[PDB]
């Protein structure tokens, strides 16, 4: 099976999974719409109204397209959807990972300005250890996430489920980290009592912080902004003792570092489209629907495991 | 669908919601659920925090996920 497209399946699976895509239209929410033709990339996907075509529902005069991703390893409920995981990609290409220098499947594409790739086993590790050291990179528009691996500017992960490669618990301490970050960029304090560690954000000119709500939501200590102890009004008195990628590799694991298939019925060749894998015969005569992919008539199946490549 | 939204101590609160929800709207049902005014409140997801104009959907906030709730102290 060759699958295009990466989800979490969050229950029954539980993991990254290949996903299959879906159409709808967007008025009557119904499987009615066909496109004039497929998505050729993300943006036709994930961008709303982006991609149009016709209802076959007559009650309906719905003409834009709904996109939507359900997991591909069981049947699933019409409505049970899955978060799509843009960056990560079937290696078609073959290129090398930026850590361990393999070709391996699938492979997550960084979107700085090389396009640097790294296999899914080197991300799921630099994930993990840029959490246990608490060097995810915040940033107050974007979340709590990472940059590329080689540091590249402007590349931090702006879809953040990508984190979800961590695991059920240790997405829950991504989230719980960044949520910590958060409130320290903004100037605010965690509650510094074993148990509690309540996100409080006081005045900023205010050195007495309470851990305020009930029983329910606060454990009622009041502390010292500026030693994390218990407020007082003498100097703080609490003393803190500190005890304390190849250049090669990134050039060779970029995404951007023959093609001619004859239409099952006219037989007049054609290339590659680049992304979208459904092919409508160009020939006047002909508009044979086919996928580029398995050289067979459109369908269903081809249709959710790999409308469009990348 | 559901959300839950979790307090850094990891009390957890329930809420029905829609992904055409506001965080606005969003903050309104947590008023309504364990009394704290939406002035008090400011919602997390992901490290980021959460705009009140903005949809769950503009987050692309799943059910079953989570927010985390820090409290504003004037
Ligand atoms: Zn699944
Ligand atoms: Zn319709
Ligand atoms: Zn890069
Ligand atoms: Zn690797
Ligand atoms: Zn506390
Ligand atoms: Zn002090
Ligand atoms: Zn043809
Ligand atoms: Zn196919």
């Amino acid at each position: 099976i060759y699958n295009s497209f990466y989800v979490y399946c969050k229950g029954p699976c539980q993991r990254v999974q290949p996903g299959k895509l879906d159409v709808q239209c967007s008025t009557c929410r119904q499987a009615t719409l066909t496109l004039t033709q497929g998505p050729s990339c993300w943006d036709d996907v994930l961008i709303p109204n982006r991609m149009s075509g016709e209802c076959q529902s007559p009650h309906c005069p719905g003409t834009s397209a709904e996109f939507f991703f359900n997991c591909g390893a069981h049947p699933t409920s019409d409505k049970e959807t899955s978060v799509a995981l843009h960056l990560i990609a079937t290696n078609s290409r073959n290129i090398t990972c930026i850590t361990c220098t393999d070709v391996r499947s699938p492979v997550l594409v960084f979107q700085c300005n090389s396009r640097h790739v790294i296999c899914l086993d080197c991300f799921h590790l630099y994930c993990v250890t840029r959490l246990n050291d608490r060097q995810f990179v915040h940033d107050p528009q974007l979340g709590y996430s990472l940059p590329c691996v080689a540091g590249c500017p402007n590349s931090l992960i702006k879809e953040l489920h990508h984190f979800r490669i961590l695991g059920e618990e240790q997405y829950n301490r991504y989230q719980q980290y960044g949520a910590e970050e958060c409130v320290l960029q903004m100037g605010g304090v965690l509650c510094p009592r074993p148990g509690c560690g309540a996100g409080l954000l006081p005045e900023p000119d205010c050195r007495k912080v309470t851990c305020e709500g009930g029983n329910g939501l606060g454990c009622g200590f009041a502390f010292c902004r500026e030693c994390k102890e218990a407020y007082h009004e003498g100097e703080c008195s609490a003393v803190f003792e500190a005890s304390g990628v190849d250049e090669r590799a990134a050039e060779q694991a970029r995404w951007e570092a023959k093609t001619t298939k004859p239409c099952p019925r006219c037989h007049v060749p054609v290339e590659k489209n680049g992304g979208c894998m459904h092919m409508k015969c160009p020939q006047p005569q002909c508009r044979l629907e086919w996928c580029w992919n398995c050289g067979c008539e459109w369908n269903r199946v081809c249709m959710g495991d790999h409308w469009f490549d990348v | 669908m559901q959300i839950f939204v979790k307090t850094l101590t990891g009390k957890t609160i329930t809420l029905e919601v829609e992904p055409s929800d506001t965080i606005e709207n969003v903050k309104a049902k947590i008023q309504d659920k364990e009394g704290i005014p939406p002035d008090q409140q400011r919602l997390i997801f992901a490290g980021k925090q959460l705009e009140d104009g903005r949809t769950l959907s503009d987050y692309n906030i799943q059910k079953e996920s989570t927010l985390h709730l820090v409290l504003r102290l004037r």
